This record gives C-alpha cells, structure tokens and sequence, in this order.
C-alpha cells in the first residue's frame, strides 16, 4: 500500500472545488462557495498499486495573498489550476507557481497544470497551447478538465500521482 | 499562579523563606553586614501578612543565626499577632521566652523591669 | 547590506572546497555570523536573509559532486536551531533535505538524517506535521520491495527522528513496528545495523513512556516474536536470502531486548566505553519480565548459533553474551553455559577482528559473575600476558585488552593483586597509550598495593621517554603530550616531580610546538600546585629552594603568556593562574607582566587579566591601586566616547571583573562609575548588540553586591529604568542579568 | 487574511463589526513593513468591496494614508489604484467629495511615470472609468491629462488605447457640452497617426458626436474634412446630417483527534491538546473559525482562545450517535 497527499492551488472560482469534488464524489454543483479550506480522501489504482491520495482543496490566492506555509512542507504534489474563461486567473497561476516554488526552495517537485472550464468552448479566452508553453517552461505535465467529464478529472489526479511516481524515482 | 494572587501568597511566603535563608547565609558570612540584614528581616516582616503560622516559619527561619533577645522588637510583634489571633498560650510562652522568667510563677513579685517594653507585652 | 551579501559569497565559495576542514570552518563562519551579526536585524529583514541564504543553498547544492552537496548540507546543518525557526526557514530546508536522502553515498545520507532529525527539533509549528510526513515517507520506503539506498536512508532518518524529536514520533510508533522489522531482515549488513540500531532508538522511546502506561505494551511481546521467526528452522528455508543475515538480525534484535531490560549491563558496557574512548539509561519492566520470562531459549540461540564462523556473527555473540550475564549470572553460574561461554570467548581471542570486542566480552563477563569467574583466572591472565608483550622482542597493541585489566580488577582485585604486580611492568613495556593511562589510573584508585608501583613504574617511563635520561632516587609531539598530561593529572609524590618541572621550564615551555607548549605550560602549573601548597599554608615545611623554583616557573610562564602571539597558549596560561600563585605573583616583574598581558590584543585575556589582578589587589596595594585607577579612567573615557558598541560592552565588562574582583577601590569611587552607568543606560539610542546593556547591568549588580549601603539613594532611578527594560517584552537583553541585578540590588 | 474571510462570509452583517475591526488597522498599515503594508492595502480594498456603503465614516482616514504613502513605486502605485477602484465602486454616491485630495496624486501618475508605471497609469485609467457622477466636476482638470496621454507618441500604444477607450467610457456619463469639441483635435491628430488608434479613435469619436450632435453639428466641417481625406464614415455621422453555508463537519477527524489512546508524558497531553484544538478549527463549520485556524496553527494562543467556540459549532454539528461517541 501507499499514501500520498495533493495540494490543489490556483485564483478563487476557479475548477479546484468542483474539480475536486467531482474527483472524489462524482457530481458537481454550484454550492461550495468560496472556500477556505477542504480535506477529502479517496483510494485510487494506478499501475496495478494502490494509493491513498488526501486532497486538499485551498481558498484561492490572488496576485498578492501571501503564500499559505501548510502546503509547502508535507503534500509532495500540487495541482495548479487556471479558469480557461479567466486571463487574470492564468497571471495568477503564474504568480502563484512562482511564489510556490519561491518557498518550496529549489527542489523539483511534481507539479501539473490543469485547465478546467473546457466545456465553456464558446467563452475560452486561454488557448490549450498557451498553457501547455507554460506548463514546459515549468517542465510539468499539462492537461484540460472540465467539472462534469468526471473520467478526465480522474485521469487528471492519476497524472500527478503518476508525475511523482515517475519522477520519484528519478 | 494562574488563578489568583490570593492563593499564590502560600508560595510567596516560600520565596520569602528561601531568600531570607539566603540573607542569614550572608549574615553568617559578613558581621558587619549583620545590623542592615536584621533591619532589612524586620522591614519585609513588617511587609509580610499578619498570619500566625507564617511568621513562626520566618521567625524560626531566623533563628538559625539571631537568638530573640537580638530582635525583641519582632518577637514582640510576634506575641502580639498572637494575641491578636487568640493563640494566647503561644504569646504567653513566647513573652516568658523574652522575659527568661514567668511572672505565673512570681505572683508574689512585681513583673521583671530589666526588659520594660516586654513587661509591656506580657 | 551589500557587505552581507560579499559575506555570503565568501562563505559560499569557501564551503565550495572538497576540503573538509575549509567547509567547516566557513560553517562555523556563518554560524558565528548569523548568531551575533544576523541579529542586529529586524525580523523581516532576516527573513530576507534567510531567502538569501537558501539563494547560497542552492549554489552549494546546484552541482551534483558529493563534496559540493556535503558543504550545502553542512550549511543547512549550521543554520537550524541556532535563531528562531521561522516558517520559510523550515519549508526550504526540509524541501531541500528531501531530495538528498537516497543519495549513493552512505555518508551524505548520515548527514541528511542528522539535519533531518535537527529540522525536527527546529521547533516551529509545522514540526508536528513534517515529521508525521517524513516518517510516514520512511516508513513508504520501509515497505518497499528494492532500493537498498531508499531503505539505508528511512532507516537513518527513522532513527534520528526517534531519537531526537521522539514526542511526535510516539504516536507514529505503532506504524513503525509493522515495517522495521522487515527492514532489519535485509541482507545488506549496514541497513540490519541501521534498522536495528532505529529499533534501540524507539525502544527507548517506548520505555520512557511505559511506566505510566497502565496497560502493557505489546510491542516487546512482537519484537520477540520476530526474534523467533528469524531463528525458525522453517521460516529460514526461504530461497533468495543467506540464513547468516537472519540469524545476525535475530540475535542483535535480542541484543536490543537484553540492552532495554538489562540497563546495569549497559551501564558497565558505557564504563568500558567511557574508559576505552579516552547519557541517559533507562529499563523496561515488563520487557524484563519477557526476557526473564525466555532467557533460557535465549541462552540457547546464543549458544546454538556460536558454532557459526561468520566474523560479524561472533562479533554479535561476543556483543551479546556478557550482556546476558549481566542479566542473569546465576543462570550461566547453574545451567552450565558459563563453560562454554568462556571456552568460546578464549577460543575467539585468537582471531584479531572479533578478538578485540572478545576482551571487552571478558571483562564484562568477568563483572557479571564476581565470583565464579575466578576459576577461569588462570587461563584469562596467560592470554592476556600472552597479548601484553613479553620482556624479550612494531609492537603496537590493542587498547581494548587494557581495558579489560581495569575491569577485571573491578571484581577480583583484591585476590589478583599479586599477579597484577607483575603485570604491570609488561604495560610499561608496551608504550604510552591514553587507554594505558586510564586504566593505571583506575588500578590506582582500586588498591594502594598497587598505585605505589603504578606510580613508580610511570615515572621510571616518563623519565625514559620526555628526559631521555634514567631516573634517579626526533620526538613524536603526540606521545610527548600524553606523557606531560599523564604527568601533571594523575597523582604523584617525590622530589623528582621537581627536576621534570626544570627541564619542562627550559626544553618544552619554549617547545617550537605549539600543542607542546599549551600542555607544558597547564602541566607545569598543575605540578606546582603541592610544593605552592606546602610553601604557603605549611610556613615552617617551606623550602626556599622550592621557592625559587616556583617563582622561576612562573616568571618562564609568564614569559610566555606575554611574547608569542597566538592566543590560546595565552588565554590556558593566563586561567592557569590561582590563588596559590598570588602569593608570588604580587612581586614587581610579575606584577609589571601581569599589567603587560592585560593590554593585550585579544579580548578574553583581558577579561582574564584584569579579574587576576583585582585579585592580586588585596595584598600590595601600592603597586596595583593606581593601575586600577588608570584602567578605570580608560574604561570611562572609552565607554563615553568609542562609537563602537563593541568598545562600550568590552568596557562595561572590564569595569564588572574590577568590581568583582577590586571592590575596594571601587567603594570610594562609587559615586561616578554608577553616574557613568546610569548616563549609558539613559542615552536614547542603543549600540548594535544588546550586549552593551547586559554588560552594564551585571556591573550594576557587582557594584551593589559591595555598595548596597550607599547606593540605597540610588536605587530608584536604575530600578525604573530596569522596570522598564523588562516590560519591553521585545527585549530580551539577557534577562536572567536583568533579574540578577534586580534581586542583588535589593538583596543588597 | 482571516479578517478578509469573515467579511467575505458575512458580507451582509459585517456592519456591525466595523467599529473594532476598522481602526486599529489604520494604524498598522501607518507602521507595518513594505511588502506587509502592500498586502494590507490591498486587503483594505477587498474590505471595502465588502463593506461598500459603511466605510465613509473612515474613508476620510484611511486616504490620509494613501495620500501619506501613494509614493511613486509602482507596486504600491498598482495595489494603491485598485483600492482606487474598489472606493470607487463602493462610495459612488459621496466619492465627490474625496476625489480632489485624490486628484493631485493621479494628476502626478499621469505627468511623471515615464517608465513601466506607464503600464500602471493604463491601470489608473480603469479606475478613471468609475468615477462618473463623481468627476463630473473634476473633469476639466483630470481629461487633458488624459488627452495629452493618447496623443503623444512617446507613451506605449496600449497606454494611448487605455486613454482614448476611457475617454469614451466616460462619454457615457459625464457633461462634455461645451469644451470638449476642442478635444476633438488631438482625436483627430491621433487618426492621422495609428490604424490601431485610429479604429478605437473613430469608435470614440462617434460616441461623442452622439454625446455632442446638436453642439458637434456646428463645428463638424473641419472634422468631416478630415475624416474624408482619411476615408471612414459612420452612421451617427449622417444621423446628425439629417451569506455563506456551514462547512460540513467530518466527523472521521473529529474522533480521529479526540483518540488520545497513547498520550502519556507532559510533552504527549500538550501536544494532543494542540492538535486536539488545531483540528477542531479545521474541522469547525462556522467559515469564520476555518478562517482563523491558519493563524491558530502559526500562533499556538490563537487556538487556545477558540477551542470551546470551535468545540460547541462541531457539537451542535454532530449526530446523536455520534456525539454519545
Ligand atoms: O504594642 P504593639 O504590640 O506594637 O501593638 C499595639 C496595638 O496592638 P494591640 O491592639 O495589641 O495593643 C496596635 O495594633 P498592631 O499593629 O499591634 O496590630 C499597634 O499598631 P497600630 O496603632 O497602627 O494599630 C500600636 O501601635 P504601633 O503601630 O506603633 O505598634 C501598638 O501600640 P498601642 O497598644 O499603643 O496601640
Ligand atoms: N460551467 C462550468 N462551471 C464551472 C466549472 N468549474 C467551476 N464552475 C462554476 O464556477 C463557480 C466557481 O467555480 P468553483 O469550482 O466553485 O471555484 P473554487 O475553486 O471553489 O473557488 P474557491 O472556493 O476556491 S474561492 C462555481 O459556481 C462552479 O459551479 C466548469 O468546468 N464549468
Ligand atoms: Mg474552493
């Protein structure tokens, strides 16, 4: 058996709730309004293994909030979500990942940009290829979600599990 | 010391044991240092609260190195709290102590005049 | 600040050096730097620094050569615990540590444990987390199938974090015993120690705590249960695996056992130690009534599993086996395994690698049965003679078998005594060792019988090895400072004391060596302690002849305390002065060198100095009183007028030693240095360190432990001002001096 | 942060919570650190977007401060003008008043920052889009900075864009009638220089002839002329010719927390109390308790002081079954 612990960072409103939420339980809804700060588990399968991810959904960081300390100890993964409907939510993952990486020192850690909103075609405003430039300037896995295609959020969480279990290693 | 200052005063009755055994540490030490301890004993008596049991482990505490004829003063006071509180057997012996006679037993005599202020007392 | 900056360049490229010593050094550097310099600066501003520093981090880190890691570990190592654990501080360094744990090198994983277990100890909040992460992540590699570096570093970093942040690892205790054991029966040798030596750790972790548990614990039950099951015929026939390594974790996981429930035998294990190399220990009680309960089935493993020629397995039996006697003598006196205990032990001396903890094995076993040991006597000795060098013959010998001596005289002493006697000069035979010198001082303090001849036989070899000469009713510099520390420590009497002091006074105080001439110097002022003695306290013993040499000595001494000019020979010099010495040292040439060393370069000879002399003081105050007088004067002026916060507090605290020590003189001068004081104490702006204030108010309290009488009027203004020193809650200014002050002066 | 979170979740009673929350954090940002002072500005612009109508009695004080410490630093500059933003939106009614101690500041943002602080005046130029009813007046001085902002060359296009797009934002509000025509020809100036300024320029142009077509109608023959020789046309043109829910309680945690079955020494009961209250605060349903645990685990005494507040919220959030456990 394993267990791990997942850190899901990005500007308020964005996927990171109903990303999470439709990860763990299977639905989404427009309750669970703005957060300060959730816990949940789940077990998943990845490569045949077990896991025993305890994500952490945190109340959204702006271009200024301080960076919270409670995430840059203990959770060996984050998850760093973008508003494809939100330009301002995109500087603010930038910012974030690099106050993150600021305070989490050098070290290469597993890190995955997500996406979410890809539903909204008709109100995109940040293209897959603009993410996927930055997530290889970061050297991280890329990928899209949406809060109601629940299998690609799977597959999302089993990418980071599987970005540290690659990278673990070496 | 969390509570209140009211129960804490049977802990800084200990302190203040502690550090006067201190001060006769020094006053065995040092004679010339003797007169300003004995003064310095009786000023932070006179500061202490007026109970019965806590000045007789002060003044036992300061017997160690001072004899009551040498503070007759405090023993005085010590007689007279003990009247106060009602504990006359203690006042009497403690008197008798000073005096060194029992006019109990001299009821034929007049009181002893040598020590005038402790005929006073008894 | 860009003088920080260069600073911290410096460093790095310092550290940066494959050279051990220049990486520590540039650590201490920093250490220093950030203990007194860094906090000079605000809170934010040293978070600021802190950033920068991990900046550094990173430049020690950023290539992958080990030395350039170890120096980057080395940083991080110095940087904890020495200021307040600040959040960035943490989250960095444990960050950074975790990339570095399954290193190769076995000898970065140590350090990364160690600073692993020292970043627990931080203390900052998140502590209570971190480490319930990396435990648990140890404990992930524990379960692992591969990796025997993954499982060498859970190993350490469970063992450092048990050890030295053991509260937050009891509650993860319960986890633990589940996966250490699978990580003891690895084959590599260093990961079954490693792991069994984290078991010892959490042992102790767990008999802190027992006590007060009402309900027994279960895991000494299970670890014995595992104990077992690697000693299963059965459970052994699994392919894939050396039955060696099983049988060598089962019986060091006894080891384990014995040691918890066995704390006496420890505690003689930790005298040997002790005794050979020149703590806290604790018991288990329902372990003891395990083992108690099972130690027959111990005593046969043990003895089941001797016959076993594999080097580290007879080490571990050797390990074990006198701690099982310490245990339980009576059951090796009875059941008769002590035969064959000691027929193994003779039978393993004669191979080097497991002979030399086989001595140690001897002597423990040798205290555990006080007694019936004596049976075996005459073989021990001849075997021991036999590794003692006879009289006719490089001839180097183990330290270990002269420890073993010690020991073995501890219990059959007083019926050895007349076989030690001729032991003893084969040891004078074999040379000058530290072990050597311990253990013919415990036979010394064992019986007189023996110290007379332990004493003899020591001077006739010093008299061989620093005179060069027989006694009389190139030199390695290592050996000659043993023999010199030998000397002027253990006890001696006779009038050839006297001539080593002489020609220690002419050939060695003036030693090109440096460590020659430290040692000399401490040596010859602890010589002349009994002859000082007898000239002061005994008037009618004196002998001029003694005082004429005590005072040549000290002139030589002082001679050169003064000329060379490195500091520490000074500064040992200098504190190797007492009161015996006042007596000859209130003369006018040792009185002028005394006044010469004071104005000296360095800092804390001054401190020495000038507390010396306060003391001299009482005797001839003609010479010293105007001295004081003028250093008084100095230290005003310097106080007063040197911008240099440094300046100030070096006065300030010349001016407490004088006080301390020169009272007199101060009485009349009460007055101004108080005025002085008050006036430092009551300029509106501080020097750069707090130690300025602190060193005024230890003056204030030196000075009112002689002048309360007077100062009484004085009391109040300094009483205020203390007052409100000690409500600025952000001052910390030494407060315990704070406190002292205030209680002295009203003490006073 | 905390305090940013509570108002957040009591966004309609937070009125009530103003006369101790607001003042004393005046002082800090008069005293606190930089960066520290930075955050806390903005911080006071998300109160105020929280406590809209309620701040006037403090407004006056706070732009004290500002006024103090609105040096020409461009984080301080960008923090600053949000906050701008966010008074604006909240103070729309009274802003007036206010806006000339603010003037000079802006006035100073538009004359000074040749540098990336350009960036920061598009920024500025938001906030210039909000103060309709409020600049009404003000508008004389505060345009022809504006106008010669998007008609020199030197500053950055999109600086020149943000002007000339808030220019025709506030066509829509305020009173351009009678000196505004004159402001025509720098527009007209900037369509003889950019295709990119000159499209955003028409747009402009046609929302204030729309503005100014009975005034503009008098005075159009120089600006018609120009146009045609530059060859866009318009239909105005030829117009004119004719509170927060309760977080669920986990109650998994909450026994979790409570199992102290292997607490012995002094170290283990004071480190359970911790964790104990640490999780209560983390696992509290009331939003405002959640918000305060960060600081609860930074500041062990913040815990303390909450333990029986976040004990009753988890209590009265448990079951019958699970509060017997
Ligand atoms: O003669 P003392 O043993 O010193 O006591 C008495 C008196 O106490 P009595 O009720 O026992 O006579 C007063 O009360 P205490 O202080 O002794 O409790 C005392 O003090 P006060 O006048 O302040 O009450 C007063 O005078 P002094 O303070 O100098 O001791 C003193 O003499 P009197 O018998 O004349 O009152
Ligand atoms: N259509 C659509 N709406 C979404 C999607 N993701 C989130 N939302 C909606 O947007 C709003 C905000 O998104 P949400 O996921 O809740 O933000 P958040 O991360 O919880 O916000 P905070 O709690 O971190 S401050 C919610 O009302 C949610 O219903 C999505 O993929 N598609
Ligand atoms: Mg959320």
């Amino acid at each position: 058996s394993k267990s791990r612990k997942i850190a899901i960072l990005g500007y308020r409103s964005v996927g990171k709730s109903s990303l999470t939420i439709q990860f763990v339980e299977g639905q989404f809804v427009d309750s669970y309004d703005p957060t300060i700060e959730n816990t949940f588990t789940k077990l998943i399968t990845v490569n045949g293994q077990e896991y025993h991810l305890q994500l952490v959904d945190t109340a959204g960081q702006d271009e200024y909030s301080i960076f919270p300390q409670t995430y840059s100890i203990d959770i060996n993964g984050y998850i760093l979500v973008y508003s494809v409907t939100s330009i301002k939510s995109f500087e603010v993952i930038k910012v974030i990942h690099g106050k993150l990486l600021d305070m989490v020192g050098k070290v290469q850690i597993p890190i995955m940009l997500v996406g979410n909103k890809k539903d909204l075609h008709m109100e995109r405003v940040i293209s897959y290829e603009e993410g996927k430039a930055l997530a290889e300037s970061w050297n991280a896995a890329f990928l899209e979600s949406s809060a109601k295609e629940n299998q690609t959020a799977v597959d999302v969480f089993r990418r980071i599990i599987l970005e540290a279990e690659k990278m673990d290693g070496a | 010391a969390g509570e209140s200052y009211s129960r804490a005063y049977g802990a800084m009755v200990s302190c203040h044991m502690l550090s006067e055994l201190e001060e006769v540490i020094q006053y065995k030490l040092v004679p010339e240092r003797r007169e300003i301890i004995r003064q310095i004993w009786w000023e932070r008596l006179q500061g202490c609260q007026r109970i019965v049991e806590d000045w007789q482990k002060i003044l036992m505490v300061r017997s160690l190195v001072v004899s009551p004829h040498e503070d007759m003063r405090t023993w005085l006071k010590y007689a007279s709290l003990c009247g106060k509180s009602g504990r006359l057997a203690l006042a009497h012996k403690t008197l008798v102590l000073l005096l060194g006679v029992d006019p109990s037993r001299q009821l034929d005599h007049p009181l002893p005049t040598v020590h005038p202020q402790v005929t006073y007392a008894y | 600040t860009s003088s920080n900056v260069s600073v911290l360049q410096q460093f790095a490229s310092g550290l940066k050096s494959r050279n051990e010593e220049t990486r520590a050094k540039a650590a201490k550097e920093l250490q220093h730097y950030v203990t007194m310099e860094l906090r000079e600066m605000s809170q934010e501003e040293s978070t600021r620094f802190y950033d920068q520093l991990n900046h550094h981090i990173f430049e020690l880190v950023s290539s992958s050569d080990a030395n350039e890691r170890k120096g980057g570990i080395l940083a991080i190592a110095s940087l904890i615990g020495v200021e307040g654990g600040n959040a960035t501080r943490i989250g960095r360094f444990a960050n950074y540590l975790r990339n570095l744990l399954p290193s190769n090198d076995p000898v970065v994983m140590e350090m990364a444990s160690k600073a692993i277990g020292r970043l627990a100890m931080a203390g900052d909040t998140f502590t209570a987390e971190y480490v319930e992460f990396e435990v648990k992540r140890a404990l992930e590699w524990l379960g692992a199938d591969r990796n025997e570096g993954r499982r060498h570093a859970a190993v350490l970093v469970l063992r450092e974090l048990a050890i030295s942040v053991p509260t937050f690892f009891f509650q993860q205790v319960q986890p633990f015993f589940d996966n250490i054991f699978v990580a003891v029966w690895d084959p590599k040798q260093a990961i079954r120690e490693g792991a069994v030596a984290a078991l010892r750790a959490c042992l102790i972790l767990t008999t802190q705590r027992e006590p007060k548990e009402m309900q027994k614990p279960q895991w000494y039950r299970h670890t014995f249960e595992e104990a077992e099951k690697g000693f299963d015929e059965t459970l052994a026939k699994e392919k894939g695996m050396n039955r060696d390594d099983r049988i060598h974790g089962a019986l060091l996981i006894l080891n384990e056992l014995v040691r918890i429930s066995s704390m006496e035998g420890e505690r003689l294990r930790e005298e040997m130690e002790e005794i050979t190399q020149q703590s806290t220990l604790v018991e288990s009680r329902c372990c003891r009534d395990l083992m108690e309960e099972k130690f027959d089935q111990v005593c046969q493993w043990v003895l089941k599993c001797r016959n076993s020629k594999n080097s580290l397995i007879q080490m571990t039996i050797l390990n074990l086996l006198p701690r099982l006697a310490a245990f339980r003598p009576s059951a090796f006196t009875d059941t008769q395994y002590l035969q064959d205990t000691m027929n193994h032990v003779l039978s393993c001396v004669k191979k080097e690698k497991e002979r030399t903890a086989a001595f140690q094995a001897l002597g423990l076993l040798s205290v555990a049965v006080r007694s019936e040991f004596k049976v075996y006597l005459p073989r021990v000795l001849d075997i021991i003679r036999a590794a003692l060098p006879p009289k006719d013959f490089a001839m180097q010998v183990d330290a270990t078998v002269f420890t073993c001596i010690s020991m073995l005289a501890r219990a059959m002493g007083p019926g050895i005594q007349q076989d030690i006697k001729e032991l003893l000069e084969p040891m004078l035979a074999v040379g000058l060792s530290p072990a050597l010198t311990a253990v013919l001082y415990d036979l010394s303090r064992q019986i007189p019988q023996l110290k007379k001849d332990i004493q003899d036989g020591l001077l006739k070899m010093l008299s061989l090895v620093l005179m060069h000469k027989p006694l009389r009713h190139a030199s390695d510099v290592g050996s000659i400072t043993l023999a010199l520390r030998t000397l002027g420590s253990f006890e001696f009497e006779g009038h050839s004391l006297t001539q080593f002091v002489r020609h220690c006074a002419d050939h060695f105080l003036n030693s090109e060596h440096k460590e020659i001439r430290m040692e000399a110097a401490r040596t010859c002022s602890r010589l002349l302690t009994p002859s000082i003695h007898l000239i002061s306290g005994h008037a009618h013993v004196v002998s001029q002849t003694a005082v004429q040499v005590v005072a040549d000595v000290l002139s030589k001494l002082l001679v050169v305390g003064i000329t060379d000019p490195d500091p520490d020979i000074r500064y040992c010099v200098l504190a190797s002065l007492d009161e015996r010495f006042d007596a000859h040292l209130a003369q006018a040439e040792n009185l002028q060198a005394l006044f010469v060393a004071l104005n000296d370069q360095v800092f804390e000879i001054r401190e020495l100095a000038i507390c010396t002399v306060g003391r001299l003081s009482s005797m001839n105050p003609a010479f010293v009183m105007p001295f004081l007088r003028k250093m008084l004067i100095q230290i005003l002026t310097e106080l007063e007028h040197s911008g240099i916060g440094r300046i100030k507090e070096q006065s300030a605290r010349m001016l407490g030693h004088l006080v301390s020590n020169a009272p007199r003189l101060i009485r009349p001068y009460m007055e101004p240095i108080l005025k002085a004081l008050i006036l430092k104490l009551k300029d509106p702006d501080p020097d750069p360190n707090p130690g300025v204030i602190n060193n005024v108010l230890a003056t204030i309290g030196e000075l009112a432990q002689v002048s309360g009488l007077e100062m009484r009027k004085w009391v109040d203004e300094l009483f205020i001002i203390i007052m409100d020193m000690l409500q600025d809650s952000s001052l910390l200014a030494k407060r315990q001096v704070a406190l002292w002050t205030l209680g002295q002066l009203v003490a006073s | 942060q905390a305090i940013t979170f509570i108002f957040k979740s009591l966004g309609l009673k937070c009125v009530q919570f103003l006369p101790q929350v607001m003042p004393t954090f005046l002082n800090v940002i008069r005293v606190c650190d930089g960066a520290i002072r930075e955050f806390l500005f903005q911080q006071l612009g998300m109160l105020v977007s929280f406590v809209k109508s309620h701040i006037r009695p403090y407004m006056d004080e706070i732009v004290t401060l500002m006024r103090e410490f609105w040096v020409m630093n461009t984080s301080i500059q960008s923090t600053i003008i949000l906050l701008i933003e966010q008074i604006v939106v909240a103070l729309g009614g009274e802003f007036k008043l206010y806006l000339p101690q603010l003037i000079p500041h802006m006035l100073r943002v538009f004359m000074h920052d040749n540098s990336p602080g350009r960036i920061v005046s598009i920024k500025l130029l938001a906030a210039i889009q909000l103060f309709g009813a409020n600049l009404d007046d003000y508008l004389h001085l505060l345009l022809p900075p504006i106008v010669k902002l998007f008609d020199a060359p030197e500053a950055p296009l999109p600086s020149r864009k943000a002007a000339l797009e808030t220019v025709d934002r506030l066509t829509e509000s305020l009173d351009f009638t009678d000196y505004a025509s004159r402001i025509i020809h720098p527009i007209v100036r900037t369509l003889d220089q950019s295709p990119e300024l000159r499209s955003t320029a028409m747009d402009t142009l046609s929302s204030l002839v729309f503005q100014l077509g009975k005034k503009y109608q008098i005075f159009i023959p120089m600006v018609n002329k120009v146009l045609v020789r530059h060859r866009i046309n318009h239909q105005r043109y030829d117009v004119l010719i004719c509170p927060m829910k309760k977080l669920h309680v986990s109650t998994i945690n909450l026994q979790k927390a409570w199992g102290a079955a292997r607490r012995v020494s002094k170290d283990d009961w004071l480190e359970w109390l911790r964790r104990l209250s640490l999780e209560l605060l983390k696992d509290s349903s009331s939003p405002s308790l959640r918000s305060c645990w960060a600081l609860a685990q930074a500041y062990n005494p913040m815990a303390r002081d909450l333990f029986n507040a976040a004990f009753v919220s988890c209590w009265s959030e448990l079951n019958e079954d699970q509060q017997d456990e």
